[PDB]
């Protein structure tokens, strides 16, 4: 607990940065009277480039709800964005809040950059699917030792608690699923529901795990010959 | 060079 | 940067609770106008544990302050740190900051449970002199080739920047080697000089960096004896 404490309070203003432009997009969704006091605070600041940073973005959001357009600043954000070794985290927040000021051509050479160092969100959502890969196996596990019951409890309870999540895979599976129960069951339509899923696998052009969920729902079928 | 190195 | 974030993120209000305490530390010292205010927040609030924590020990701040002593909450954080599974910081900063309300008997067995979980804070230690012993060897160094005024502009420097820091083992290092630079030049004050610091390290029972410090000064001692 104290190594992580003394990691955050090492990067807390880091961090603190973070919640200044949430705040500050925040503000522009509609009240601005302490908008100005931001820059009250950054005016008489307005050193060190993530504070100028700031600054220019309260700016350009305080002078698209008044009647000012303010170059000096939507230039600012614009070059610096342009300018970046390497992408990071603070980069997207910051290119996200002021894209809209932004001119095209910057955005579209801004996006070549975004283009490469997206690996990290890339990885981070596999692990969002952690949970999913385990829920599939249970049922995978669940139909395997023909629990028929066991395996429509786990699709009811989670399609119950998922209800809020509003992700496709996961619907997906779960519908696929709730389909393959039905046929190892045998009422109709639900030899029709797995394939109408397998529609958007082969539609949207995800080979791979259209594949998977094709060629088990073909070793199932294969297998309820009996 | 010496063969020392780190010490104290 | 996102991983970082992420992972500041999760663990934000955790560390927003020793924000709290220090906050809430400092109105002790003086002013409690607002030292009413956070009680209010966290009086109907009172639903966590660690937000109990808190109300609990800005009560007892609070009534050390006034009049009225309420021994509920004293008796709250008691049990709370009798009854800890494993030490964290939150543990050691909360008890710290209530350990003058805290009943001896407490105290002394809470002590029992802290003296195993330092682990980490010495570990921790070690590294604030990966500074040093960098600094050390520098001179070390500098001084196994013949660079006298070099080692003793890095020690000039390293006196004026450290001068804020108010470290022993610092001050130690710095002296002894104010007393080699002086004695391998020949000047009076550092025969004794590099000892005095040596008695220090024999005194307080150093024996390991003691040798280390010692067997140095005398073989620099006997280099300078060919002259």
């Amino acid at each position: 607990n104290v190594d992580e404490f003394l990691f955050i309070s090492n990067n807390f203003k880091q961090y603190k940065e973070f919640i200044d432009m949430d705040t500050a997009k925040h503000y522009f969704e509609c009240r601005n009277i302490e908008g100005l006091n931001h820059i009250l605070d950054s005016y008489k600041d307005s050193k060190s480039t993530k504070e100028k940073n700031l600054f220019a973005l309260v700016k350009v959001l305080l002078a698209t709800l008044t009647e000012e357009d303010c170059l000096t600043e939507r230039t600012y954000l614009s070059n610096y964005l342009i300018n970046i070794e390497t992408w990071s985290h603070y980069e997207t927040v910051l290119f996200n809040n002021c894209m809209f000021i932004f001119e095209s051509c910057f955005i579209e050479m801004v996006f070549s950059k975004v283009i490469l160092n997206l690996d990290k969100y890339n990885t981070l959502r596999y692990y969002g699917n952690e949970s999913i890969r385990m829920f599939v196996n249970m049922l995978i596990l669940f139909i395997q030792r023909q629990e028929y019951d066991k395996a429509s409890e786990i699709l009811a309870k989670i399609e119950d608690y998922q209800l809020n999540d509003d992700c496709l895979y996961e619907r997906c599976c779960v519908s696929f699923f709730d389909g393959i129960i039905g046929l190892i069951n045998g009422k109709e339509g639900a030899e029709q529901k797995c394939v109408q899923i397998l529609e958007i696998f082969q539609l949207l052009n995800c080979k791979t795990i259209h594949h998977m969920f094709q060629t088990y729902l073909e070793a199932i079928k294969h297998k309820l010959s009996l | 060079m010496w063969l020392l190195l780190l010490f104290l």
